[PDB]
RNA sequence: UGUACAACGGGGUAUUGUAAGCAGUAGAGUAGCCUUGUUGUUACGAUCUGCUGAGAUUAAGCCUUUGUUGUCUGAUUUGU
RNA sequence: GCAGUCAAGCGUUCAUAGCGACAUUGCUUUUUGAUUCUUCGAUGUCGGCUCUUCCUAUCAUACCGAAGCAGAAUUCGGUAAGCGUUGGAUUGUUCACCCACUAAUAGGGAGUGAGCUGGGUUUAGACCGUCGUGAGACAGGUUAGUUUUACCCUACUGAUGAAUGUUACCGCAAUAGUAAUUGAACUUAGUACGAGAGGAACAGUUCAUUCGGAUAAUUGGUUUUUGCGGCUGUCUGAUCAGGCAUUGCCGCGAAGCUACCAUCCGCUGGAUUAUGGCUGAACGCCUCUAAGUCAGAAUCCAUGCUAGAACGCGGUGAUUUC
RNA sequence: CUCUUAAGGUAGCCAAAUGGAUUAACGAGAUUCCCACUGUCCCUAUCUACUAUCUAGCGAAACCACAGCCAAGGGGGCUUGGCAGAAUCAGCGGGGAAAGAAGACCCUGUUGAGCUUGACUCUAGU
RNA sequence: GUGAACAGCCUCUAGUUGAUAGAAUAAUGUAGAUAAGGGAAGUCGGCAAAAUAGAUCCGUAACUUCGGGAUAAGGAUUGGC
RNA sequence: AGAACUGGCGAUGCGGGAUGAACCGAACGUAGAGUUAAGGUGCCGGAAUACACGCUCAUCAGACACCACAAAAGGUGUUAGUUCAUCUAGACAGCCGGACGGUGGCCAUGGAAGUCGGAAUCCGCUAAGGAGUGUGUAACAACUCACCGGCCGAAUGAACUA
RNA sequence: AUGGUGAACUAUGCCUGAAUAGGGUGAAGCCAGAGGAAACUCUGGUGGAGGCUCGUAGCGGUUCUGACGUGCAAAUCGAUCGUCGAAUUUGGGUAUAGGGGCGAAAGACUAAUCGAACCAUCUAGUAGCUGGUUCCUGCCGAAGUUUCCCUCAGGAUAGCAG
């Protein structure tokens, strides 16, 4: 009968998402956060167990002048 | 489900395609039971619908009782020989697929069905649970 | 004249052209939506397909028919060793769409991701990031600038992952690395987050966790040239019909002139991208936890490597995600494992999972026993043995 | 209980009934075939009405065919009988060893006598398929003019057989008309049905075991003491051989056989005719 | 020029169903032989039992490898 | 349809000279659901197998409006083509009709005339019927009867690919495609509603049908793993170990392939239609509409999913030493 | 001119055993049905050989106005649009003055020749 | 040699090893098989395949021109020693 | 459909109608210049996004032929008209008030009082008020209109045509 | 039409040669046994008949959505099938020759030719008809209709251009 994209589903759908299963979204969330920064803490501890540029700039003068020359701009004439 | 059905019934794989001969479990008289057709089937082109354990069928008694014969009265089927799957993962089949006569609410004509019977259809149809020796 | 009788469409007009996917490592196309309240995460991981097995599951679903019954499911096993750190892209949101602002990458990358960058590994000089390690040696002005105008441009950063291969049992010493988008914080927080992973890793159980439903984006496996009797599951044409059997019959009407879009023809079956969502996670494992492979009701003290190992794939050393079901892809394969998109509303997305027992007997053939030990115990003493 | 099989409904087609009206519209007389074993049963009443209404100047006989299968009274009463409605004549069909050839000769040379001034007179048959048209126009014919068959059903169309100058015949298709007053257990026993594509011809014994007497029955097939039908059927079954694979008896194949000797002559039977009057 | 790769080998893991060879009284019985006796005995004899879940196969698109032996080399082209 | 009638109007000059909408009346098988259970020349060969798309004149599913619509069900109507629309029996075939299943078994277009096929156009054989003096031809009926792309172009399905310094990796997204579907089960309940018989639904849940996309843990199938074992006949003197039997045959058979014969997975935001409204003129009442505006269908457009412009683009790595 | 067709209650009368053709046997004859059996199908899957495929050698033919993307119009070329990027490989069988019959069923000339007949003119024979 | 056999299959004497080859093992074909559960529901039509099959023994109906039908049908067996 | 005539095409290009047997224009050698026909002048496209007076808004306008069809009508779209009617003795729209008396007229019946019905349908008092226009009641009650009147203040209504 | 040439294919007659495993059935005759007086009837054998049967070689050509379809082949290949002791199959010799022969009659066959073989000539047979009909320019330039042969056809006249 009711379709996916059916308006009543959904709504009761986005009734349900507020409650028991965003919390339970954003509960698992915080505990695989902790567990990232467990795991950071970790390896740091294994650790202390021991324009642009020049390049970017005649890249891009170069790509604008054979564009200007070869009148093949998008944006320029 | 069906009229009298137990709540859902889950898919296992089909047994009897229409046209198949079916033993008569029960003890109404008929000795066998020949699927004309099968409640809830889908409408696939080419597809013949298709029973299995615990689903209801109508069928034509074309060996047994002249009583019964001529005639197409819904059945149920309780036992089946295409192996299909528990949950509990185990593939199972009968030696024979039979199955028993009921009418479209779900009671048995007979008063006792002989041999085993799949708990998938004793499950699903409370009159043949309370009229079955053997379950599973 | 109409169509006698009516049938649906033979196939799926959205999965076309059913081409070879461009590359082996499906791409990600949408990650979940962003939202900066939450702390940093990553929004997908990567792993290899190991293959599958067997679990007995104490299913907990009320309502259902196998409330509080035992039921037993086939699951996927992917080998998920940590995936390292290596580099940040910046996004600035344009009106052509999203564009890539910059890319600073760690100041030490591995041979497993340089490998990534040759065709001819072993010919090269292996000059891969040679000159670009010296722009940590200038105290970083220029890593800093970049990374300053990722924090003051870019409104989506991803960060650039890659797998350490050599952990798998796999042949091939190519790394595959990635974008993963970086999801809670604001710009600023995510640039830092990854400024301070450059050459840490990032264990799986740091991205995913147990009883997540998430999504399998990975590139089918291959078939090569195929029929349409198998490419679309069109009916067979009878015994012995004139130019064959496995074939559509008629292709066009007296128009459109033309064979359709629309109409089955042979080609190229499997290698495509598909991506599969909703796959509950039911075990994340450890790898230096040996009885990956035990449980609560089976304490038989095993991994969840069968004996013999997986077939076409070793051992599993890592950490591994075991997900409900079948995955796109085979073994071997390079899988990329996504957050779901949405908040799902299904009761099967809250489920804790009980898992009782998990099949590890041999699937190089009809495996009887769990444990080297217990084929052992049940043959008792050869002749190998006196 | 089960469909109404096809077969049943056989000869109601609108096929049939359109060649038939043509065969009337075409006919200045109108035969109607009757089997003498069953005469009332194998009489297609609403024809004779709508010829008595819409028709009135063609000309109804009957012509009580199959006269030779029961006993000579049995056919004298009937004609005694149907002769107080209809001008009836016995007949029995056969090109070498014919009888009421010569009657039936002379009664529609007599008929082409009364309309002398229509030169050509079309003399059509009518009854159940079964009864006998085609083989009563080869008989009057003198060879294998028209098609027969014991199968029911045999021709399709009408065709003219032009007896003398004056005279013609016309074949029909049978027709089984669709009164719901008979039975379609009836429609069966009067040869009108193609007995191979009954679905369970083992319940139509009883009825065989109605129609025939036991007397006969015992000597046409010999085999005695069966305490009813369904048995009667195994025992027959069991001295034939007609046994399945497996040691039971073909007792559906051995009931369409029954029916089929029943139907074409080779078991004697007939309805009594009406009392004396 | 190496936790390299390869060809073999070892170990698992899987398939079959108990290898070749020898032995045995185990054996329907029939011949022969005398100690003419109850495992009489010498020979044949399908088959049976013991060595023997033995033997074979096992990546060719299985897993693993403290072993052995060898290889690491040519050709072509590409510049803002 | 014919024959009337009336007359809004028309002609007009005369409204009786004539036309003439709507409305209506006579004719059609007997006023008490019996029959009228009832058939009557299609000079017609088209029709099924596979498969695609379109139409809306909507059968179902979605949402509405009107009904003595209590409830349940139904009827009539509106928007609506998103998505489905069956298995058989039957006869020249097809519809019909029949049986059943189904949510429903809607109606059509382009159809598939040498993609494949059945009857018919079916040519020389033959038989019977009718006619003709005849040769023969027909009111017929029955039977048997070779037909052959593409290797060309285009379309379509997949696959490469030259050059825009070279080379490598990571991406963007114009455009184009798009997908999910229906049923019933627990609960709401034996509640609303009802004399009673009966008896919903929303919210919360669980499965299944059809479709689709994958996958091979398991089960099943398959076996040139000729992997293992056996059997027949013969050949290598016997044992061994083997050959041959157009894969010899039989049993088991890993791996691979594979099956609703196995398993998993398939969503959520905007804007609207009918309709229901708000404020409010037109028009000193009123009015959902004119200005403005709220909600609202399986609709549309996006999200998501597939491809990635091979002449769309971005970021980044290395750029040849004698 | 007259007038004609109404015998009994489950097998009769009978004709120098039968009263039949409802004929055995036979049949690559036409048709229906039943059992058995099956991939005919549900609903497809898998395997083997040879192809196809790629290479070395060898190397045709049909066909051919020129070409070869669509839509609407015009009682492929012209009109108006949609567009359009080298060179290509395997499939495919929608379309193609693209070939393969344009055959078959039709129409017409004063158009042959086979056959018939109290059509005409003749004639062997008799 | 097997076997009833000048059948099929294997071999001795004699003859031949000639038919363009190589490498892969996609779809579709040609030829040949196997398939769970059901068993004609497929089709215009059980087409094609399957099933049967040698020999011994038991047994064998209607009908009949008395000759047949008839290998009717339906059963029980088969090796080695 | 028949007759009679006259034109066009055949044998014939060219300009225009996007296109073209039947339409509009047009005396065909090779050119140059000017001017035009029919058709046009936003852009495609040579030529005014000219001037001017109105009308029209179409949830698939029209650009088009017309004593052509679907075509006779339907519309609380808009515009211009025609005829008739009402109006400072107060018009249209609003509120407010009266809306009476015989009388609950006769018949009917469980009831029927203007309003289930059948027939009458008159009189009085009036500014006006039906033996009642509808909602209503079991009947009444009440409300309502049609009809008057009070307040307001100046135009309005109806049928038709384009 | 005239005159010739073919029975090496094939049709049929004749003369002279040749070829045809293994099985099933079990006819007459005969033998023994028992009945009956006898004709003879029953049982058990023997025997080995048949335009009998299963089935090779052989001869044929049924069926297949068969293979092939510029093929190996202008009729093959595969499987399946009919028959297989004779009205059989077959070599050579010999006879029948075209308005003929020969035919278990299908117009079947008569050298891939048959609703009348093949070859040459008369013969360039006959056309209502189809297709084609070869250089340039200049100038003039139609008709598509009347009237009669009963009418169609086929034609003769007027009309237009000269
Ligand atoms: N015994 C018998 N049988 C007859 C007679 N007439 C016809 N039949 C049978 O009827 C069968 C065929 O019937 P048919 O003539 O085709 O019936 P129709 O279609 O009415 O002419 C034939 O086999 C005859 O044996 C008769 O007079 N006596
Ligand atoms: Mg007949």
């Amino acid at each position: 009968a009711k379709s996916l994209r059916a308006s009543s589903h959904l709504n009761a759908k986005s009734v349900k998402r507020r409650g028991v299963f965003q919390k339970a979204v954003d509960a698992r969330e915080q505990r695989i956060s902790d567990k990232l920064k467990e795991d950071l803490l970790k390896q740091k501890l294994e650790d202390l167990k021991k324009w642009r540029d020049g390049r970017h700039h005649t890249y891009k003068k170069a790509k604008l002048m054979k564009q200007s020359k070869k009148k093949t701009s998008f944006t320029r004439f | 489900s069906g009229n009298g059905a137990q709540g859902t019934k889950f898919r296992i794989s089909l047994g009897l395609p229409v046209g198949a001969i079916m033993n008569c479990a029960d003890n109404s008289g008929a000795r066998n039971l020949y699927i004309i057709a099968v409640k809830g089937s889908g409408s696939r082109l080419n597809r013949l619908p298709a029973a299995s354990l615990g689903d209801m069928v109508m069928a034509t008694v074309k060996k047994g009782k002249p009583e019964l014969r001529k005639k197409v009265m819904p059945a149920i089927v309780v036992r089946q020989a295409k192996s299909w799957r528990r949950r509990d993962g185990v593939f199972l089949y009968f030696e024979d697929n039979a199955g028993v006569i009921a009418n479209p609410k779900g009671e048995m004509k007979g008063s006792a069905i002989t041999g085993p019977v799949g708990k998938e259809c004793a499950d699903l149809w409370p009159r043949v649970a309370s009229n079955s020796g053997v379950v599973v | 004249s109409h169509r006698k009788y009516e049938a649906p469409r033979h196939g799926h007009l959205g999965f076309l052209p059913r081409k070879r996917a461009a590359s082996i490592r499906a791409r990600v196309k949408a990650f979940p939506k962003d939202d900066r309240s939450k702390p940093v995460a990553l929004t997908s991981f990567l792993g290899y397909k190991a293959g599958m097995t067997t679990i007995v599951r104490d299913l907990d679903r009320p309502g259902s028919k196998f409330h509080k019954r035992e039921v037993v499911e086939a699951v996927t096993v992917v080998d998920t060793p940590p995936v390292v750190v290596v580099g940040v892209v910046g996004y600035v949101e344009t009106p052509r769409g999203l564009r890539s602002l910059t890319t600073v990458w760690a100041e030490h990358l591995s041979d497993e991701v340089k490998r990534r960058f040759y065709k001819n590994w072993y010919k090269s000089k292996k000059k891969a990031f040679t000159k670009y390690s010296a722009k940590y040696a200038q105290d970083g002005a220029g890593i800093e600038r970049e990374l300053a105008r990722i924090k003051k441009y870019a409104s989506v950063v991803r960060v650039l992952v890659h797998t350490q291969i050599r952990k798998t049992p796999l042949a091939q010493k190519k790394a595959h690395l990635a974008e993963i988008q970086l999801n809670g914080g604001s710009i600023s927080e995510k640039v830092d987050w990854a400024r301070e992973h450059f050459e840490k890793t990032v264990a799986v159980d740091s991205v995913f966790e147990q009883n997540e439903m998430i999504d399998a984006i990975a590139v089918t496996k291959g078939h090569g040239f195929e029929g349409v009797t198998h490419r679309w599951g069109t009916k067979k044409l009878p015994r012995k019909t004139h130019r064959g059997l496995r074939k559509v019959a008629c292709i066009g009407a007296w128009h459109p002139a033309h064979v359709m879009w629309s109409v089955a023809r042979a080609g190229q079956r499997g290698y495509h991208s598909r991506t599969s969502i909703n796959h509950k996670i039911y075990r994340v494992g450890k790898g230096d936890d040996e009885a990956n492979g035990a449980t609560s009701f089976d304490r038989t003290k095993k991994t969840i490597t069968p004996m013999g190992g997986f077939v076409h794939y070793g051992e599993i050393k890592n950490d591994f995600i075991m997900v409900k079901g079948c995955i796109p892809g085979n073994r071997k394969r390079i899988v990329t494992l996504r957050k779901s998109l949405y908040t799902n509303t299904s009761r099967k997305a809250l489920e804790e999972v009980s898992l009782k027992w998990i099949d590890t007997a041999s699937k190089f053939g009809k495996g009887r026993f769990q444990t080297p030990a217990e084929k052992h115990a049940f043959m008792g003493t050869l002749k190998k043995d006196l | 209980s089960a469909a109404k099989e096809a077969i049943f409904s056989k000869g109601q087609s609108k096929r049939i009934w359109n060649e038939l009206y043509k065969v009337i519209d075409s006919s200045d007389v109108v035969i109607h075939v009757l089997d003498a074993r069953d005469p009332l049963g194998t009489r297609c009443k609403s024809v004779e009405e709508y010829m008595k209404k819409e028709t009135p100047h063609k000309h109804l006989i009957y012509v009580l065919n199959k006269c030779d299968l029961v006993p000579t009274w049995v056919a004298a009463a009937w004609v005694k009988h149907l002769s107080k409605e209809r001008p009836t004549l016995a007949f029995h069909a056969s090109i070498t060893n014919s009888f009421g050839k010569g009657s039936l000769i002379q009664l529609l040379r007599q008929f082409s006598q009364l309309h002398t001034d229509r030169k050509q007179i079309s003399v059509g048959f009518i009854g159940y398929p079964n009864t006998g048209k085609s083989s009563i126009i080869n008989t009057l014919r003198k060879k294998k003019v028209c098609q027969v068959a014991p199968i029911p059903g045999e021709t399709k169309v009408w065709q003219y057989i032009t007896l003398m100058k004056r005279i013609f015949l016309i074949d029909c298709p049978g027709i089984v008309p669709p009164s719901s007053k008979d039975s379609e257990e009836d429609i069966l026993f009067r040869g009108v049905v193609r007995v191979e594509h009954v679905t369970h011809p083992e319940q139509y014994i009883p009825g065989v075991l109605k129609r025939c007497q036991v007397k006969h029955l015992e000597r046409t097939y010999e085999i005695s003491g069966w305490k009813d039908a369904t048995e009667f059927i195994e025992i027959l079954a069991r001295k034939q051989g007609r046994l399945l694979k497996g040691g039971e008896p073909d007792e559906s194949g051995v009931s369409k056989q029954i029916l089929n000797d029943f139907n074409r002559g080779k078991i004697p039977w007939f309805v009594l005719p009406p009392e004396k009057e």
